[PDB]
RNA sequence: AAAUUAUUUUAAUUAAAUUAAUAAAUAAUUAUUAAACUAAUUUUAUAUUAAUAUUAUGAAAAAUUUAAAAAUUAAUUUUUU
């Protein structure tokens, strides 16, 4: 349906306007590397998907 | 209103109030021009200088020698911090309480000046506000006639 | 393995988000036409019209054929019944 | 069900009835150190009733008749208690306040100057007395038309502004406005107020000495002094009020949470013993010989024991497979370059 | 107290110098240095350990002991449970009743 | 069944010895 | 006697309901009787 | 459309507006919503030019492309960005217009009576502004949140006779003798 | 929406 | 309660630590007359502040400009709104080499907003909820069980239980009737109006607690982790798991402010210890819930806002678990910039009209002032 | 039970000292089968408690405060609980009217010290 | 605006589906006890074996549970050597069992 | 109170002392001395939030505890299912709605497609703003200014645009120009006395948009 | 129909009428939340209300009153932590 798709890239950083309920209180050393690498992936995973 | 202002001018209140007439925003080119400085050069006025609704900057302290111990700020839109909520709006209960939300200072030396006004309304103090109970939109009108007298 | 150890390995139907209702459902139209709610805050009468105003007129009393013309309040015992379906919007 | 209290109703229990300690002047301090800087069976049950009957007479206005009672009490008290005792200093204090009503200021000041020499020689006098001890002496000084030395009132408070914990008075009473759980019936229990002029006597006197110091300068016309009396007095009451301050708990009526009372009637440090003993100023002596860590530098003062091998950071991924322990390899060797001195 | 001499010897105070529930750490600065003056002949020893065995326990000179839970219990209560130890001697358990108003 | 508080003995009914005799009226409960 | 923890918790042996405020008048409301809503001296007025 | 004083075309009726050049207005609230609006158009260009800097080598393979599909960025530039410039321009005029009047007022006014009283006649110096701007000057009220530290009420907090302890490790430690707390009833 | 029926 | 009146204690001192109580003069380890659950002195978690936070000092920082150091006024002119501290602040910023260079005056609106616990709770109660693993809170439902939907024995005449289709929640192979599914769990909507307040009353708390430290640049010589522990060793930070950590709001240097962290530091800030590189901001966009009523009947989701604050903004949890806070001026420039128009919109009108007189609304779009940094 | 309530009598064995005024004589009359009365002439009361003959009782009572235990009997236990509330307020105000009366006198002096300063 | 249901989050382990509780309360799943070690109602607290619920354990000792059962092979590798944290390090000391010899107790080696 | 200091009253605690709990920090003790809010377990909720629901508010019987007696919840087990849905609330007695007669076939205050129902912008509001400084008195104050200056929000400008109401405003002091929709006759004769104007624009919905988002 | 999970608490009570192709609906009661001190008396004594929540038709021993009652019915004070 309608899910504010005009906001996906229109945030100021990469972790914004992406609803990720799967969080945690203390994300550990490699759970943080896993997180930052994650936001950008589903930001470039989405793009080159939508470019192809 | 003058009728309410007596019920403050009668009180034994420290931090005296401005006299009523000098508390009024409501009163020689042509018998004197209007208030908002429209001068003789074809009447250029100055924007925020006159107000028929009753807005005006705070008149200032009561008397110079005293130092008021609480300060009630104004809202972003000008009017004063009194708000009259209701107990249990969900059931539309007509039993109301007030809330004095925008004050800084020592609320207790502020709330100890409400007690002298309402010697019968339960007043509770909290970090930000000062709840006074069983006082409805007429009590809202008593406060502002006081928070104007105090000079805020 | 724990909830049923065989009921949870073989798979049945999985349930999902349950759709909501028309969240102005309870202002049904047998009031949106019969009554109208008047009043200042914290006193809302649901004034209604007279009971006998269309059926039998000839021969009824002369000064009671008009008590049917005033916007009377409905007695509060019904105010609270009908306005109960409206309170439920966000209880507690 | 509305009560009548006709038949005997035993008193209720309530935190306003604690056995507060009588305000003792601290150990390493005696009276004059600050003042010069400025058993046998004796039927005390019979005189306590007598010494009381003196008060009712000096409170009514039969001062001469109350003098003759306090005489008797000044005789039984100096027989029961030894020299230097505080209570024997209490009665020859009111006795000295009994002469001054009847003009005998020759013995009033004299019998009141001796309570000081009976209080200073003690070890730890009650600060409830020694502030009256020279509040009286202040009055009988003026009653002798001594207009200046009658203002030792300033030095009466010159103790309670120094050696009086203005917060120990309402430590347990400060929190009672939380014990009420009702709001529209039996709700006076949210506004339980106890005047500091009842639950603090060393404060009352301090307020009364300065009030008398206000009228002694009112006559002498010492306007520079009447201020440093007032501007002193207000800073004395407002810091006593300050120790009753607390914010309202839940305002509307609460039900059932009755075990919450174990949280309201407790050791709530009054805002005097809070700002005073703040953790940052008064710091907690933490000895690492009992703990299991120290700041980076001091990593050898810690809890000692039998042979210890420092294995590694207790990183949890050591329980995963090998491709997780091939990562995390250079973790520890990096951590010693962080705890080496 | 028996013939002027107390019937309690030790008051074991197991606490943690850094962990939590300051009730004990809050007691050893306010009350304990004053309960130490009234009853100096009580050999108060204290036990800093990681998992505080949360129970005050007096060791009476009769050889017997008596513990007291101090879970979740504030300083003012710990003050009382101290003075509840120096009072009783743990020497007998009698229902206060008719047959027990006169012990002998 | 009309379950209203104040319609009978509040929660059920019990027969303590001060009831089995001296019931309502003092002349005693029928049984017990 | 048999007092048990509180004002209005007296005899507690008769099986009457304590805490019941016997002094207060009955809420006769709808019931039809001469005894309705009348201070006891006005009971003889059975014409109103 | 209105949005400025030019009058919307709904002055089809030839409603004139005489008695003009009448008000000096400092455009206080409008300069505020300009700095707010100027932040958006720059906070929008930042987005329209987001270009992959993949600090990770997993999905580095796009590190040259923009972070928005070419058709979308070609839209968002035109839908939201170029709108926000118009919305920024609007305030950039409602103020540049109001200044033009003030420039005319502040000349015809400066003459008449005083070049000293002039910027007092056009002032807004409420007697309390020392509360908000230079609170060191303000005394006539006690508007601290930590009121017990206002100089007129500093005499509330106690000044503990503290001390250091080298045997404890330089810990500061107050020399107050604790008052024996209440115990029983 | 599909309203709950 | 008070059970186990015996056997809980050993009548013997452990021959090591155990020790009698000598006297009233004995300064016991840990003892203090206030009920503190984190008894930390100034040697364990030492505050990085000019003075120790005292009740006398309104804040443990330079209330005034000290003469022997360059003073840098705020990036923006300053006004004192409702809650602010009405007291000037000057925080000395630290060189990377642990030296103290120029002192910098902080904004009394961001770092001067006095705390009040119940308005950081709205921040904490949000985090302790937003930081669940909602999708983990699944649970089987009555229907989702896959058992016979037909009573095998109709209960007619014998003493069998009045039960059939036993896939309900009573039986050890059943599931709930109203179970807990993620799409039934509320993620709370958090306004920027109160997230900002709930961040400013903390980053002031971390200043009143004297745990606030400003650094010129959070940059490493090389991106290796070892260079980030070596940096912490000179700066004295304790990123050990147990020693209270550090919260870096990396905004870059004073003249080169940047939101995207210094790539050098970012790769070096991956230490297993207790540290959390957060984004240099306190605001976050308005919440929105496109699936407001039921629109999308397939979303997994929680209920509530579909735009949760990400994990690495400045929150209340990681603000109180990490003792020291480490802000580069490149963040202070961003915080004063992003909250300027917010600080001004909250002043009362009789004040708001005085700004262009006092030089607060100089608008670089009109050209009355050369553009700020 | 209503009459007994107006004689301050509920429980068995309770005891009160009511006057012989007329509308009490009916209340006691209706409940004669419940109470056990005893009459005292006032002179036989001025001696039951040792009282000088000259002191009347309308001056003895003019001394006790009117707020004796359970001051008033207001129309319902709420109005009771707001008659005890304000009574616990006029205590707060009694210290607060005290704490400013110290300030209002220091303020009126700080004015005269200032005023007379310029002379 | 309306603040979240902290209910019991971050403090204590999840409650178990009482009669009461909102829809937003996330209880624990069917057939899963809220207190891990209370398999019975009288199973006593395990001495030094905690289960780390919540986030990834900062410092996972070998003798605490993490999504796992207890394995006398993997949890306590050597029963004679006994670990702890010291300066945030997983060190291992010789296990000592206390015996009294002279009225005081001695931290004598255990093996 | 000790009659003599030498015989101190003993400390033999009661159920009001020996049974207490550790003082958590109240929002005042953390407002005084913020040096004690040392962990997130100190940020306890609003004092008014007592805690989660813990009892069954059974009707006609107070608030019962959990695990309590269900002898008297005969109608709580029946007011938890919820009100009958799609069913007349009034089981007998000819529902009060059915008794009253249908009036005005759409309703007594119905809004059809094209009804002139305007949200009331009290003149006091507009006059309050113009001095406050949100509105510029020079520029003819069309509804864009009112919307963009946060005088009125989105939730109050529907299709009939607005309506100026002279509410208690006995006087308007300065020449004020407005382009609003359907001022009240007094509100018009108030602006027109002070040399102002009021040219009531009554735009179609297509015009309502292009005026708010030009 | 069967169940509905957390002791040590801290303000009381019953009601009985309009209607029912015979009881989810109303009064009255109870309840949750909240209220203001109108002559009557003692210097006595007084639970009166508002707002909402509410799946109920039948009252021991008396005093009497209908009815072949052979009890039901009216009645009205009880109705234990």
């Amino acid at each position: 349906g309608f899910t504010m798709k005009y906001k996906r890239g229109t945030g100021l950083w990469d972790e914004d306007h992406v609803n990720d309920f799967d969080a945690n209180k203390y994300l550990s050393a490699r759970s943080t590397m896993r997180w930052y690498y994650g936001m950008e992936r589903l930001q470039t995973r989405n793009n080159m998907n939508a470019r192809r | 209103r003058s009728d309410i202002y007596d019920e403050l001018l009668k009180l034994p209140l420290r931090y005296a109030l401005h006299d009523f007439r000098t508390l009024q925003a409501h009163i020689h080119a042509s018998s004197g021009l209007s208030s908002a400085s429209p001068d003789a050069p074809a009447y250029y006025a100055v924007a925020g200088r006159d107000s028929a609704v009753g807005y005006a900057p705070p008149l200032g302290p009561a008397d110079p020698v005293d130092v008021i111990p609480f300060f009630v700020h104004r809202s972003s839109n000008g009017h004063l911090p009194g708000k009259v909520y209701s107990m249990n709006a969900k059931t539309l209960m007509p039993a109301f309480y007030m809330r004095i939300q925008n004050i800084e200072g020592d609320m207790f030396r502020f709330e100890e000046e409400l007690m002298k006004i309402f010697p019968t309304k339960k007043i509770f103090v909290r970090s930000h506000s000062v709840y006074v109970y069983n006082v409805n939109l007429d009590g809202r009108a008593v406060l502002h006639h006081w928070l104007l007298g105090l000079g805020f | 393995p724990k909830a049923g150890c065989e009921e949870i390995t073989r798979q049945g139907r999985r349930v999902v988000l349950k759709p909501q209702e028309y969240f102005a459902q309870h202002r049904m139209q047998v009031w949106q036409m019969r009554f109208k709610e008047m009043g200042p805050p914290f006193s809302r009468v649901w004034v209604a019209l007279g009971g006998k105003m269309r059926r039998r007129r000839i021969g009824r009393q002369i000064d009671v054929k008009d008590m049917r013309y005033y916007w009377r309040p409905i007695e509060p015992q019904y105010q609270r019944l009908y306005m109960s379906r409206l309170r439920i919007k966000d209880h507690s | 069900i509305t009560r009548l209290y006709t038949s005997y109703f035993k008193g209720e229990l309530f935190p306003n009835q604690l056995a507060r300690p009588l305000e003792r002047l601290p150990r390493g301090v005696s009276l004059a150190a600050a003042r010069k800087g400025q058993r046998p069976y004796v039927p005390l049950g019979e005189v306590a009733k007598l010494e009381l009957q003196g008060d009712y007479l000096t409170e009514g206005g039969l001062h001469q008749e109350a003098l003759e009672y306090y005489g008797v009490v000044a005789k039984a008290y100096e027989l029961a208690y030894p020299k230097d005792h505080p209570q024997v200093a209490g009665i020859r204090l009111k006795l000295a306040g009994a002469f001054r009503r009847t003009g005998r200021l020759t013995s009033s000041k004299a019998n009141c100057e001796a309570v000081l020499q009976m209080l200073d020689s003690a070890v730890q006098p009650p600060l409830e007395l020694i502030v009256e001890a020279l509040f009286e002496l202040g009055l009988t000084s003026e009653a002798m038309s001594d207009a200046a030395a009658g203002t030792v009132f300033e030095e009466a408070v010159a103790l309670v502004d120094m050696f009086h914990n203005s917060g120990q008075s309402h430590k347990m009473l400060r929190l009672l406005p939380r014990l009420g759980r009702r709001f529209n019936l039996n709700f006076e229990e949210k506004f339980v107020y106890f005047s500091p002029f009842d639950y603090d006597r060393v404060f009352a006197l301090a307020d009364q000495c300065l009030e008398r110091a206000e009228v002694f300068y009112q006559a002498r016309n010492d306007r520079a002094g009447v201020m440093r009396v007032l501007q002193q007095r207000k800073e004395l009451i407002d810091k006593k009020f300050f120790n009753m301050r607390d914010f309202a708990g839940r305002i509307h009526t609460m039900r059932g949470h009755w075990k919450r009372r174990a949280q309201v009637l407790t050791n709530a440090p009054t805002p005097d013993e809070l700002l005073r003993y703040s953790p940052t100023i008064h710091q907690v002596y933490r000895d690492f010989k009992y703990e299991l860590n120290a700041p980076i530098g001091r990593e050898k003062e810690v809890q000692p024991g039998v042979n210890r091998v420092v294995h590694d950071m207790g990183n949890p991924y050591r329980r995963s497979g090998v491709r997780s322990q091939r990562m995390f390899r250079d973790a520890e060797k990096n951590f010693e370059k962080y705890i080496r001195a | 107290s028996r013939n002027g001499e107390l019937c309690l010897q030790r008051i074991i105070v197991s606490y943690s110098p850094n962990k939590g529930n300051p009730a004990m750490r809050q007691f050893m600065a306010t009350h304990l240095p004053e309960f130490h003056r009234q009853y100096p002949q009580v050999k108060i020893d204290i036990r800093p350990r990681q998992w505080p065995e949360s129970s005050i326990t007096g060791i009476y000179r009769d050889g017997s002991e008596k513990a007291y839970s101090i879970r979740f219990l504030s300083s003012m209560g710990i003050n009382v449970r101290f003075h509840r130890l120096v009072n009783e001697g743990n020497d007998y358990n009698h229902s206060f009743s008719a047959s027990h108003l006169h012990l002998q | 069944r009309a379950q209203h508080p104040n319609a009978g003995t509040r929660f059920g009914r019990v027969y303590n010895r001060g009831f089995v005799r001296y019931g309502f009226g003092g002349f005693g409960m029928s049984v017990y | 006697a048999s007092t048990a923890k509180g004002y209005m918790n007296r005899v507690m042996v008769y099986a009457h309901r304590r805490r019941k405020a016997r002094y207060l008048a009955p809420k006769n409301a709808h019931v039809r009787s001469p005894l309705a809503h009348k201070m006891p001296e006005e009971y003889g007025n059975t014409w109103d | 459309s209105g949005a400025v004083g030019r009058g919307s075309f709904h002055s089809v009726v030839a409603g004139a507006n005489p008695r003009r050049i009448p008000t000096y207005y400092n455009s206080a609230y409008e300069l505020i919503q300009l700095h707010r609006a100027h932040r958006e158009v720059t906070r929008n260009f930042l987005v329209r030019d987001k270009v992959f800097d993949n600090k990770f080598p997993g999905c580095s393979l796009a590190n040259g492309l923009f972070k928005m599909v070419p058709n979308k960025r070609g839209n968002f530039h035109t839908r939201e960005l170029t709108e926000s410039i118009r919305h920024r321009t609007i305030w950039g005029q409602r103020i540049q217009q109001q200044r033009t009047i003030n420039a005319a007022i502040l000349e015809d006014a400066t003459k008449v009576l005083s070049p000293a009283q002039m910027e007092d006649r056009f002032s807004y110096r409420t007697p309390d502004a020392a509360a908000y701007f230079s609170p060191q000057e303000y005394t006539a009220a006690n508007n601290w949140p930590n009121y017990w530290q206002h100089p007129t009420e500093k005499h509330v907090v106690p000044k503990p006779r503290w001390r250091r302890e080298p045997e404890l490790g330089g810990i500061t430690r107050v020399r107050d003798a604790v008052a024996t707390p209440i115990a029983d009833y | 929406r599909f309203y709950r029926p | 309660y008070d059970s186990r009146s015996s056997g809980v204690h050993d009548v013997a001192p452990r021959d090591g630590v155990d020790f009698m109580y000598e006297g009233p003069q004995q300064v016991l380890p840990g003892a203090h007359p206030l009920p503190l659950f984190h008894p930390d002195n100034s040697v364990t978690r030492p505050p990085v502040s000019p003075y120790l936070p005292s009740p006398q000092r309104p804040h443990p920082y330079f209330t005034t400009e000290l003469p022997e150091l360059p003073h840098f006024q705020t990036t923006r002119p300053i006004v004192y709104t409702v809650g602010t501290m009405k007291q000037r602040i000057v925080a000395p910023v630290f060189d990377l080499a642990n030296n103290v260079t120029h002192t910098r005056e902080l904004d009394p609106f961001i770092f001067g907003f006095y705390p009040e616990t119940e308005e950081m709770a709205k921040n904490l109660s949000y985090w302790l909820v937003r930081c669940q693993n909602f999708s983990s809170k699944w649970d089987y439902e009555n229907r989702e069980i896959w058992r016979k939907a037909k009573k095998n024995w109709p209960n007619t005449g014998m003493g069998m239980a009045r039960v059939g289709d036993r896939k309900n929640h009573a039986h050890p192979w059943g599931a709930h009737s109203k179970p807990v599914k993620p799409w039934n769990l509320l993620m709370p909507t958090m306004d920027v109006k109160t997230w900002s307040k709930s961040n400013r009353m903390l980053v002031t708390l971390k200043m009143l607690q004297g745990k606030l430290q400003i650094v010129e640049r959070l940059t490493l010589p090389e991106p290796t982790q070892e260079a980030y522990l070596q940096l912490c060793r000179t700066m004295g930070w304790d990123v050990r798991h147990k020693g209270g950590g550090a919260l870096f709001m990396d905004g870059g240097s004073r003249l080169t402010p940047s939101s995207e962290y210094d790539r050098a530091f970012f790769f070096g800030s991956f230490f297993n210890g207790r540290n959390k590189l957060v984004r240099p901001t306190l605001l976050c966009d308005e919440p929105y819930d496109y699936n407001r009523t039921s629109s999308k009947a397939r979303t997994k989701g929680p209920k509530g806002q579909k735009n949760p604050i990400p994990i690495n903004r400045f929150n209340a949890y990681d603000a109180l678990t990490h003792d020291t806070l480490i802000i580069t001026e490149g963040a202070l420039l961003q915080l004063e910039d992003e909250m300027y128009t917010h600080k001004l919109a909250m002043l009362p009108p009789h004040i708001r009209a005085q700004l262009p007189e006092r030089g607060f609304l100089d608008s670089e779009v009109l050209g009355d002032v050369p553009p700020a940094l | 039970n209503r009459m007994l309530r107006e004689l301050r009598l509920e429980f068995m064995g309770q005891t009160t000292v009511v006057p012989d005024i007329p509308p009490v004589r009916k209340r006691i009359w209706r409940v004669r089968h419940v109470v056990r009365v005893d009459q005292l002439d006032l002179d036989e009361a001025k001696a039951l408690i040792g009282i000088p003959e000259h002191i009347s009782f309308r001056d003895l009572a003019g001394q006790i405060p009117p707020t004796f235990g359970r001051g008033g009997s207001v129309a319902n236990p709420h109005m009771r609980s707001k008659m005890n509330f304000m009574r616990l307020r006029r205590m707060r105000l009694r210290d607060v009217m005290h704490r400013d009366q110290l300030e209002k006198r220091l303020l009126e002096e700080r004015h005269h010290a200032l005023q007379q300063q310029q002379q | 605006p309306k603040p979240a249901p902290r209910y019991n989050i971050g403090l204590r382990p999840a409650p178990k589906r009482q009669n009461v509780g909102g829809q937003f309360l996330a209880t624990q799943k069917h057939y899963a006890r809220e207190l891990w070690y209370k398999r019975q109602y009288y199973s006593t607290r395990p001495f030094a074996i905690q289960k780390h619920m919540g986030s990834t354990p900062r410092i996972l000792l070998d003798r605490t549970l993490w999504r796992s059962c207890w394995l006398t092979k993997s949890n306590l590798p050597d029963v004679n050597r006994w670990e702890k944290v010291v300066n945030s390090q997983r060190v291992t000391e010789d296990r000592w069992a206390l015996v009294e010899e002279d009225g005081v107790m001695y931290q004598v080696n255990w093996k | 109170k000790e009659f003599d200091a030498d015989h101190p009253l003993p400390v033999v605690g009661t159920r009001l002392n020996e049974r207490t709990t550790t003082h958590k920090w109240s929002h005042w003790d953390q407002y005084i001395n913020p040096q004690i809010t040392q962990s997130w377990m100190y940020l306890t909720q609003t004092p008014e939030y007592v805690g989660p629901r813990s009892g069954h508010n059974v009707i006609k019987m107070g608030w019962m505890k959990i695990g309590g007696s269900w002898k008297y919840s005969r109608s709580y087990n029946d007011a938890r299912r919820g009100f009958a849905k799609g069913q007349w609330q009034e089981r007998k007695m000819t529902p009060r709605f059915m008794l009253a007669p249908r009036v005005s076939a759409g309703g007594p205050r119905n809004r059809y497609e094209g009804k002139a129902s305007f949200s009331r912008l009290s003149l006091s509001k507009l006059l309050w703003a113009v001095d406050t400084g949100r509105l510029n008195p020079n520029e003819t104050i069309t509804l864009y200014h009112l919307r963009n200056a946060k005088v009125i929000a989105d939730r109050e400008v529907v299709w009939p645009g607005m309506v100026l109401l002279a509410g208690n405003v006995e006087r308007v002091p300065y020449p004020l120009h407005i382009e609003l929709q359907n001022a009240s006759a007094k509100a018009i004769q108030l602006l027109e006395e002070a040399g102002g104007s009021f040219t009531n624009v009554y735009m179609s919905h297509e015009g309502l948009y292009q005026e708010l988002h030009p």
